[PDB]
RNA sequence: AUAUGUUAAGUGGAAAAGGAUGUGGCGUUGCCCAGACAACUGGAGUGCG
RNA sequence: GGUUUGGCACCUCGAUGUCGGCUCAUCGCAUCCUGGGGCUGUAGUCGGUCCCAAGGGUUGGGCUGUUCGCCCAUUAAAGCGGUACGCGAGCUGGGUUCAGAACGUCGUGAGACGUUCGGUCCCUAUCCGUCGUGGGCGUAGGAAAUUUGAGAGGAGCUGUC
RNA sequence: GACGGGAUAAGUGCUGAAAGCAUCUAAGCAUGAAGCCCCCCUCAAGAUGAGAUUUCCCAACUUCGGUUAUAAGAUCCCUCA
């Protein structure tokens, strides 16, 4: 997945959503996905 | 919490008792399962259960929604049945019965083993789906997982353990 | 599962029946005696006691360890033997010994492949950077640290010397043990157990021949 | 030193120390002394009559 | 002049069982380092041992409020180099609770040739007995 | 000690552009009883292979 | 970030005396190898990127005083940095920077700044530190043996068939 | 330098609300590395918190309230590894 300090939503499928902490983008596409927000 | 306003609905063939702070079910497929309720108050006037919520701080808001969606699953888990079913796809795989543990000759050099729990039920059928019955709602999603993971499925050629309403991905090798 | 005690004779070979050559130690273990039985009934752990190679009883004018004086007579009088002269002592057994001394067999070990021997060391004494760490030594011909250690340090940050460097000191005599050695052909009538491979320690040592771990 | 054993005077009759100098200036006009924190090693007594006094008008 | 100072045979010490069970670490390592050096007590004098024997049960029961329990570490060294060894106060309450409050107390403790004969009076015990029942204690309601 | 509210990271007890359904206060809007938003059953129109 | 080239002139001119390689280390993670994953324009073998990870490992030579470097044969890999650009009361003195001499060039002149051949490297360890090994007294009587292990050290790699 | 065992990192999870759905989490649960704590080898009770188990020696005095000696045990001394 892509580790960056910058999660933004892409399309319309990708929603964002904090896990212990860290804001992730999780997304049925899997190159969508991001932490570190 | 439009969760945490839904009634229990006990269909007047289920024992429900309140031991002090834990609920013991007796029902006509399995019996004695035993939880916990922290602090909600659990009104159960005939064969019903309301839950009454206090105030704010959603701590008090987000143990409503989950501790009558735990005891829900259980009058309606003592009785009815569960989705449950694992399909395999490819050449030369199949699931073997022995016992009452499965062995998968799944594509390796030595068949996985895997062994059974406390009130729940393995079946196979014909030569490639695996049922996995159970009266717990964490042991029927756990050994569909248990299971599923000796070999997840590809995005080549869809081969390996998947579930039964669930869509792969593809691709095109080239 | 347990051991017995042994005094190193010496190294020859013998020829294996497939036509291999084993080198092999001649280890002989005379009268062995279980002095004692150390249990959880009383304070502590569970073990035996034994002992090998017997001294004298007793004299008036005892003026050696060649005799037993009177503190190491009483505790090899209860387990009625002889005062044994090297006393050591095996964890990890059975109960299958008495707590009364019976003699521990040299004929338990047949076919027993598995074997650590814990001897001494030969205690060397000829000290030295070189030969005890065996470190490198500068040039002989163009410079001129002929045989020495180098840095002991870094330098005026630290300022000090880190606990644990290589200096010279008396080299030999720590005890150590060798794993997984077989045993070739065990004897009656000389007592000899006939062990593969070295042992660490000199003639007329001290080893300890018990049944390996791993 | 001298507040210090005062302070583990007061405690046992369950008054602070900085409630017990402030009662003795305010209550009455006990005139201002730690050195005769010797009242409350000698007579116990004697110390209990003055902790009376500055709850009193406090 | 008119001063007390309180000398090797001028006072007595008798004996504190104190339950430390249901309440937190530091919060009561402060009404038992303030025993062992004698402020409860009138005639307290400094540069002589007053004070408390105190004995502490039930070590297995004391709290943290917050991921303490994760994130507290024992950072030691031992003046090899390269030997720093890190221990975690979730696992050092299962393994050896007899430690943890034991040092959660010597922290509290003066310069070091008579806070070393304070620090000895206490007894840290890990169940719910003690063999000091020969010495006669008393329960002490620590606020 | 006291009367009141805030913080869940050991922040307090090291620093930025940017990102963020963390949470508390003060205002403003547009739909909502024809019951509304969400799920839920049968017009060249929004991504797709 | 504080390793490069620098800026400031605060510490040492009654001494802080300067480069690389031998000997022996030791630490950081911004990881070259090995261990576990996530995407992949990943069919399979090979790869590419990014995240957790310091436990061990990290070759032998020709040319240069060499720092960089370039090449040759391998290998699982031939990591980048700090420690007075680690270490000269441990070694080297080839180098840079002494007196002799020569060229090129500049100077009317004594002489001078790029190369060249030669050119003394001192010390018996008082205290802290480290590696070994013995006396004294303490553990409430005085002695002979055998041991629990609080803690602290050691080891940790991997090829090919 | 073996093979294990217990707790974890990145990650993959199951049930589940805040937020009628969705959701690896906030309450509850599984799994997971040559790394961390043990396993294996060595030193270690001066660990002044100075531990433990078996065994040996135990009287004649004096008012000196405590001594002088012997016991069990080691040692100087000589023949040596």
């Amino acid at each position: 997945m892509k580790v960056r300090p910058s999660v933004k939503p892409i399309c319309e499928k990708c929603k964002v959503i904090k896990r212990k902490g860290k804001v992730m983008v999780i997304c049925e596409n899997p190159k969508h996905k991001q932490r570190q927000g | 919490s439009r969760v945490g306003k839904k009634i229990i609905d006990i269909p007047s063939d289920v024992t429900v008792t309140f031991d002090g702070n834990h609920v013991t079910v007796k029902g006509p497929k399995g019996e004695l399962s035993r939880t916990l309720n922290e602090r909600m108050t659990f009104k159960q006037e005939e064969n019903t259960i309301e839950v009454v919520r206090p105030s704010e701080s959603k701590e008090d808001r987000t143990n409503h929604g989950t501790t009558r969606a735990l005891l829900n699953n259980m009058v309606q888990g003592v009785s009815q049945g569960y989705v449950k079913v694992l399909e395999l796809v490819g050449v030369g795989y199949r699931a073997q019965m022995q016992g009452k543990d499965l062995i998968l000759n799944v594509g390796y050099s030595h068949p996985v083993e895997i062994k059974a729990e406390e009130n729940i039920t393995f079946s196979v059928e014909k030569n490639t789906v695996v049922k996995v019955e159970g009266i717990s709602k964490e042991q029927v999603g756990a050994l569909a997982s248990n299971i599923r993971s000796v070999r997840p499925p590809e995005p080549y050629k869809g081969k390996g353990i998947r579930y039964q309403g669930e869509y792969v991905r593809r691709k095109e090798g080239k | 599962t347990k051991g017995i005690l042994g005094r190193k004779i010496g190294m020859t070979q013998v020829f294996g029946e497939n036509g291999e050559l084993i080198p092999v130690t001649v280890v002989e273990a005379k009268e062995n005696v279980v002095l004692q039985k150390k249990t959880v009934e009383v304070d502590g752990y569970n073990a035996i006691q034994v002992g090998f190679e017997d001294k004298k009883a007793y004299k008036k004018d005892a003026k050696s360890n060649k005799y037993a004086n009177k503190p190491a007579e009483g505790h090899a009088k209860k387990a009625d033997a002889a005062p044994k002269r090297f006393i050591r002592e095996f964890r990890n057994v059975d109960v299958d010994a008495y707590e009364v001394g019976q003699e521990v067999s040299v004929d338990t070990f047949v076919a027993g492949d598995v074997i650590d021997v814990t001897g001494v060391s030969k205690g060397k004494g000829f000290q030295g950077a070189i030969k005890r760490h065996g470190q490198s030594r500068g040039p002989m011909s163009h410079g001129h640290f002929h045989r020495a250690p180098g840095s002991v340090g870094m330098a005026s940050d630290a300022s000090r010397v880190f606990k644990g460097q290589k200096m010279p000191g008396r080299m030999g005599g720590n005890t150590v043990t060798v794993q997984n050695l077989e045993v070739v052909q065990v004897d009656t009538e000389n007592k000899v157990i006939l062990v593969k491979g070295n042992v660490p320690g000199p003639k007329k040592g001290l080893v300890e021949i018990r049944t390996s771990i791993k | 030193l001298w507040i210090t054993r005062i302070n583990a005077a007061a405690r046992q009759h369950e008054m602070s120390y900085s409630r017990l100098m402030n009662g003795l200036k305010k209550a009455g006009i006990d005139i201002n002394r730690k050195m005769l924190s010797e009242i409350a090693i000698s007579d116990e007594k004697a110390f209990a009559q003055l902790v009376t006094k500055a709850k009193d008008a406090l | 002049r008119q001063t007390f100072m309180a000398n090797e045979s001028n006072i007595e010490r008798k004996w504190y069982v104190i339950d430390a069970e249901g309440q937190t670490l530091g919060r009561l390592s402060s009404e038992v380092a303030s025993i062992l050096r004698g402020k409860n007590k009138v005639t307290y004098t400094p540069h002589v041992d007053t004070g408390d024997y105190v004995i502490v049960i039930n070590a297995s029961k004391i709290e943290f409020t917050g991921n303490k329990e994760t994130d507290k570490v024992y950072y030691r060294h031992s003046n090899h180099p390269g030997g720093i060894k890190s221990i975690t106060a979730g696992e050092l309450r299962r393994t050896n609770p007899e430690r943890l409050i034991e040092n959660s107390i010597k922290g509290m403790l003066p310069s070091t040739r008579l806070g070393e004969k304070q620090g000895k009076k206490l007894f840290v015990y890990g169940g719910a007995e003690h063999p000091h029942a020969a010495q006669q204690p008393e329960n002490y309601e620590l606020r």
